[PDB]
């Protein structure tokens, strides 16, 4: 290595917990360092997983240490048509992040308050709300749906679960027997596609429109289209 | 044998280990049961209280390619009684030895015409001190010319004497009488260096590697760490030029006299070829099991 | 020639009938947020649309086939779940103390991977699906949930106790379950009489093929085999994305700002080609993969949904359908 | 510009299909660094100023592990003719550890 | 090209092939739903599927499914079977119908419809006497 202007706090103990980038020497990368007991040989120092992938560090302190990466958040969108309805979701996360740690290009505005806590993690531009929608059309996964006004934030209902009648567990030789009363018909439209436009095509029209070089240069591959 | 699947001798990952899993490895490995090249060392003649004439073998007039590098083990025969070399009926405690290696590129015949006299610039490991220093080099060699001398009359090998009655009391060690005792069949000239390394002693099975990279030549021994198991760590890697094609042992004996024999161990010889391992790492980041391709 | 002696036979079947939903943004995977590289990827370009397309696609089908597939096995009514079903049928597997004790037999016997659904991010904060990025794809939180699959479950458990009497889904007559069972064994050709007066013993040999199905959940299965295979196949579909980030494909290295750090921009301009080449062949192949999976798994939901309805919502008396002999 | 550029971008249209959509998802900062080893003495090169250098099939090397440089010492007092470095940049070659 | 070309042939035998199959499926569903009336549970249509009809598709065969659909069930009184004091026996049970104790005495209904109607001999078959029975003597049924 060069010489280098050491600084102190660059010691992996002087930036735990928040992930940072290692140059150890000329093995670079970036990740968390965490706290771990001794695994391996002490003396390689460098130990990867069966996918090449650096797990652990054994530190000149003494102390072992493991690494994953600098993990963030998924993100994803929702939307309506017809309705300028927009919202963000970050998966399976804890609502930790706002405007601050970015990458890529800018974000959207939003007139509010921020986040939300859902199973699925995170979400902005959404607020609670206790209704039920069994036809939901843009479901956000898990078991929560956004309902857009008939403009501003949706409505995030729950998935309705259509809990059937229930009937009672009758045990005597009498029974309680479910029967119905009314009646409708149901025009359920099927299709089913039976066979596809029939097409046939040209080798030398398609691939050479008539030019005289072209032809002659088609037959060294020539029966490939036959 | 060598056996693979009681993962006995098998060179480690240079810079890479694992935990608990299992990974494919090109690498310089031998194969599976095979026989090798073992050799044993013995003592001289002797008569009551009398160094005699020696007794070796004909290792000299021997040669063999270099190929990819080998492995030695050492202490396969100890911690037992075992058969006296030179006298066959006689058997005593069987103490470990450590041999020396000389290798080079260039080979001639000796001045009795015996092939075997090795050209120009070459390099001697030789153990010395009743196995306690690592004395190696990387020099020119010079035959002696005088009576029963490499290069002189009466000359049938040469070999490094050992006089334990002297050289392997407590301390002492007659400053590296081995290399005097190489020194009185050869002497060294145009040298490069004289490298010192330092060992413990011990009745336990070990192993020894040797390999030639275009970076150096590398050496491994588990004696730093593995003391209880066995597989190849770098320790070395000496700065060499080129790349040698030839290795022989030099040979050595034992001016014990016959009142005090000690029977020796029986050093095996492994060499080495690319081929492809599966490794099987424990937690413990040790090598306990692998397994052969070929 | 007649039988003279019998058994219960618990034939184990399954079908995959929906592959786990996968999302993979191309400008992670194959970029990792390097300035240059994204400047690379804008020649190729729409390729990510077309395969964000495709495999939204599959996922939108996916999702409706198990929504067709979910609304078309629900009971339209159904019973709840008590202690003291079956009575003298130790149905104990059945019973869902939030999900049913022989799902949690077969789910934890499953070998399974860390979800993290939640605290995945504080998995990876405590000490397969941690990889997220490492992964470099999003898993996609199931449609329902696993309460509802219950749910699911549950209006089945309560439907067939009713529904195998009379032909037509019209109404339900949820009968006690001992005498419904005792009907339908006089469906396939079994007398009323000998149902009288070996009520227990029949009970007997229920109770011991359901303990010898519930004890036998090991290799002897070759459903436990294959439910393992479907497992296996999703960890072999996502470690084909894990493992290709190591494909170099002929570059110098693997690490995107390893390769920028070291190597000059003319040259690194095909090498990055070369990999962002082979990654975007490697998706397309994986596209082409799951939506063979996809469609087999739309054939398999169409399948399960036919079984569910013949051989479970009724009787069946097509020979061995879905019950090795007779149902 | 923001999430429905890319999501109008996707299927070439300015009038979509509504829907929960993926979209290409952003990476928190960095917090630092740590550049933490041992490291040993600097490997000298006087050497190669000393004696003269050998013949072209007689070129000797000199072999570098485990040490340091500091290339400004010896590039400013090198009359240097050509400066090529084939499969690495020719700047950045003291830059990277190695 | 001739790239584009193996990839286009490779998609159309693809499709082709699931053309075949889907007209096998097509006629299978013409078949049985459509010539007759398949009794499976929602093959063609939810419910219980009654009647349905066949149009074309510039590429395929479209159909219409009029099924039942029920609605405003409520609970009534039921049973399995009647056996006569006298005649413990001689008992009979429904045929594509339940017994219902009436909120008008036990009566007959259809298994689809509340249709409460008087109970004769057309819409029931004698059967066996089975534990767990009715037992009436006051009215008995033709
Ligand atoms: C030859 O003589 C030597 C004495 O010079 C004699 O050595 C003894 O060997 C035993 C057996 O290995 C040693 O007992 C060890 O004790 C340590 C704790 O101090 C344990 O950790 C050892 O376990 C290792 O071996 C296991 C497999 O056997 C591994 O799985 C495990 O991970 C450990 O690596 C082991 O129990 C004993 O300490 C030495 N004694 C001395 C003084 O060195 C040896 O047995 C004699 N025979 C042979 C054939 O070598
Ligand atoms: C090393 O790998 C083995 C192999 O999987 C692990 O051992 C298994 O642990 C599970 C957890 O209870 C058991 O169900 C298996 O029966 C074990 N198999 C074997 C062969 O031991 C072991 O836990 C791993 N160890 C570490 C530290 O990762
Ligand atoms: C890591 O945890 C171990 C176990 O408690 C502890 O002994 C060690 O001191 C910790 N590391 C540091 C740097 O404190
Ligand atoms: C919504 O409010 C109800 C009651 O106020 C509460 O039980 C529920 O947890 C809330 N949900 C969210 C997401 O805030
Ligand atoms: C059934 O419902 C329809 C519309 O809901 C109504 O017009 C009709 O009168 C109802 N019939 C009965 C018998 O309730
Ligand atoms: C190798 O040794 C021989 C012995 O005579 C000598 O002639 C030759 O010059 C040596 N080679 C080199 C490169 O010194
Ligand atoms: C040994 O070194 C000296 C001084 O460099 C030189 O004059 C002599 O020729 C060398 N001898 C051999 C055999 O290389
Ligand atoms: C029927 O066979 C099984 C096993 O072969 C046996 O346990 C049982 O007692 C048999 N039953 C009769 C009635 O023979
Ligand atoms: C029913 O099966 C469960 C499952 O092991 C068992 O714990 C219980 O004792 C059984 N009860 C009877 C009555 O067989
Ligand atoms: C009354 O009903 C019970 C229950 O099935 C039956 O055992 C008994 O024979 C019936 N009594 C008469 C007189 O039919």
């Amino acid at each position: 290595c060069p010489k280098l202007e050491f600084a102190n706090d660059t010691k992996i103990a002087s930036q735990l917990g928040n992930c940072v980038e290692y140059s150890l020497y000329g093995v670079s990368g970036r990740g968390v360092f965490q706290n771990c007991t001794a695994v391996g040989v002490r003396q390689q120092r460098f130990v990867y997983d069966a996918y090449q992938n650096l797990v652990g560090y054994y530190s000149d302190d003494g102390n072992y240490y493991c690494l994953r990466a600098c993990v963030s958040v998924p993100v994803s969108v929702i939307y309506d048509k017809e309705t300028k309805t927009h919202a963000t979701l970050f998966g399976s996360v804890a609502c930790e992040h706002i405007s601050s740690t970015m990458s890529q290009y800018s974000r959207s505005t939003r007139s509010m308050y921020g986040p939300l806590q859902t199973p699925v993690g995170c979400v902005l531009g959404l607020v609670n709300s206790s209704l039920f929608v069994e036809d939901c059309k843009l479901p956000l996964g898990q078991s929560l749906c956004a309902l857009p006004d008939t403009p501003g934030e949706m409505r995030l209902a729950s998935i309705a679960f259509n809990h059937p009648i229930q009937v009672d567990q009758l045990n005597s030789s009498y029974f309680k027997l479910s029967i119905p009363t009314n009646f409708s018909f149901g025009v359920t439209q099927e299709y089913i596609q039976t066979t596809i436009q029939k097409v046939t095509v040209d080798c030398k029209q398609y691939v050479c429109n008539g030019f005289q070089k072209c032809e002659q240069l088609l037959r060294e591959y020539g029966q490939f289209c036959s | 044998p060598i056996d693979v699947s009681k993962a006995d001798g098998i060179i480690y990952p240079q810079g890479r280990t694992y935990s608990n899993i299992t990974i494919t490895y090109q690498g310089l490995f031998p194969y599976q049961g095979d026989h090798g090249d073992m050799y044993v060392y013995s003592a001289g003649h002797a008569t009551g209280t009398t160094p005699q004439k020696l007794f070796v073998a004909n290792y000299s007039q021997d040669v063999k390619q270099f190929a990819n590098g080998f492995v030695v083990r050492i202490g396969a025969a100890a911690n037992s009684t075992g058969t006296v070399i030179i006298s066959p009926s006689t058997s005593a405690t069987i103490r470990k030895i450590y041999p020396a290696f000389m290798l080079g590129s260039s080979v001639g015949n000796f001045s009795d015409g015996k092939m075997g006299r090795f050209f120009n610039h070459t390099l001697v490991l030789l153990p010395d001190g009743c196995g306690t220093l690592l004395r190696a080099f990387y020099c020119i060699l010079e035959p002696r010319s005088g009576n029963h001398c490499p290069a002189g009359n009466s000359y049938t090998s040469f070999a490094t004497y050992h006089t334990p009655a002297t050289d392997c009391s407590d301390g002492n060690y007659n400053r590296n009488a081995s290399l005097n005792s190489f020194k009185e069949y050869f002497n060294l000239r145009n040298c490069t260096f004289m490298y010192t390394y330092n060992i413990t002693e011990d009745e336990i099975l070990e192993w020894f590697g040797i390999t030639q990279t275009a970076q150096g030549v590398h050496l491994f021994s588990s004696r730093y760490v593995d003391l209880y198991g066995g597989n190849m760590f770098q320790f070395a890697t000496l700065p060499v030029y080129d790349t040698i094609k030839y290795y022989s042992i030099i040979p050595h004996s034992i001016r014990s006299i016959q009142s005090d024999r000690k029977a020796w161990a029986a050093f095996y010889v492994y060499k080495l070829q690319p081929l492809t391992f599966l490794l099987d790492f424990s937690v413990d980041g040790y090598i306990r099991r692998a397994i052969d391709c070929g | 020639s007649i039988p003279t002696n019998f058994s219960f036979g618990v034939t184990q079947e399954y079908i995959q009938t929906t592959i786990q939903k996968v999302t993979v943004d191309c400008k992670q995977y194959v970029c990792n947020g390097f300035q240059k590289c994204e400047q690379l990827l804008r020649e190729y370009g729409q390729f990510c649309s077309k395969i964000n397309q495709a495999l939204h696609g599959a996922n939108l089908r996916q999702d409706d086939s198990v929504r067709n597939l979910f609304a078309s096995v629900k009971s339209s009514q159904s019973s709840p779940i008590i202690p003291g079903f079956g009575g003298d049928f130790n149905l104990t597997l059945l019973e869902p103390v939030a999900r049913s004790a022989i799902e949690d037999l077969l789910f934890d016997k499953v070998t399974i991977a860390d979800p993290g659904y939640m605290q995945g991010y504080d998995d990876c904060m405590q000490q397969l699906i941690c990889a997220q990025y490492v992964a470099g794809y999003k898993v996609l939180p199931p449609l329902m949930d696993v309460n509802m699959e219950a749910a699911y479950t549950s209006s089945l458990l309560g439907s067939i106790a009713g529904v195998g009497w009379t032909a037509g889904l019209s109404s339900f007559a949820a009968i006690p379950f001992a005498q419904s069972i005792f009907y339908r064994l006089n469906g396939v050709g079994i007398t009323q009489q000998v149902l009288s007066e070996n009520q227990k013993l029949i009970a007997n040999k229920f109770n011991q093929a359901l303990g010898a199905m519930q004890t036998g959940f090991t290799t002897t299965n070759e459903a436990f085999q294959k439910v393992q295979d479907a497992v296996n196949n999703n960890a072999q579909a996502l470690s084909k994305l894990a493992s290709e980030l190591s494909n170099t494909f002929g570059a110098i290295s693997a690490s995107i700002g390893d390769i920028i750090q070291r190597l000059d921009p003319p040259e690194q301009d095909a090498q990055i080609d070369r990999l962002i080449n082979g990654r975007l062949t490697t998706l397309n192949a994986f596209v082409a993969q799951q939506l063979v999976r996809s469609e087999s798994a739309a054939l398999s939901a169409q399948l399960a949904k036919d079984k569910v309805n013949e051989c479970v919502k009724a009787q069946s008396k097509r020979s061995g359908f879905c019950g090795q002999g007779t149902h | 510009f923001n999430d429905l550029s890319q999501l109008h971008c996707s299927y070439e249209s300015f009038d979509v299909e509504s829907g929960v959509y993926s979209v290409s998802s952003f990476e928190a900062k960095p917090s630092g660094s740590v550049v933490e080893q041992a490291e040993g003495v600097e490997c000298d090169f006087s050497p190669l100023l000393s004696g003269t250098p050998p013949q072209v099939y007689n070129f000797k090397r000199l072999v570098f592990t485990n040490c340091n440089y500091n290339l400004t010492k010896l590039l400013s007092l090198f009359s240097v003719n050509d400066f090529t470095c084939s499969q690495i940049s020719p700047a950045a070659i003291a830059s990277n550890c190695y | 090209r001739l790239t584009t070309l193996n990839a286009f042939v490779a998609q159309q035998l693809v499709r082709s092939e699931s053309a075949a199959l889907s007209a096998q499926l097509a006629k299978d569903k013409v078949n049985e739903c459509v010539k007759a009336q398949s009794k499976r549970s929602g093959f063609c249509g939810q419910g219980t599927h009654i009647v349905s009809f066949v149009v074309n598709a510039p590429n395929g065969l479209y159909f219409m499914h009029v099924g039942y659909y029920p609605s405003n069930h409520i609970e009534v009184v039921s049973a399995y079977g009647l056996c006569d004091a006298a005649n413990p026996t001689n008992c009979i049970a429904p045929v594509n119908g339940y017994f219902i104790k009436t909120n008008n005495e036990w009566s007959y209904t259809g298994s689809s419809f509340y249709a409460p109607e008087p109970i004769t001999s057309l819409n029931t078959k004698y059967v066996a006497p089975q534990v767990t029975y009715q037992n009436i003597s006051t009215n008995l049924p033709p």
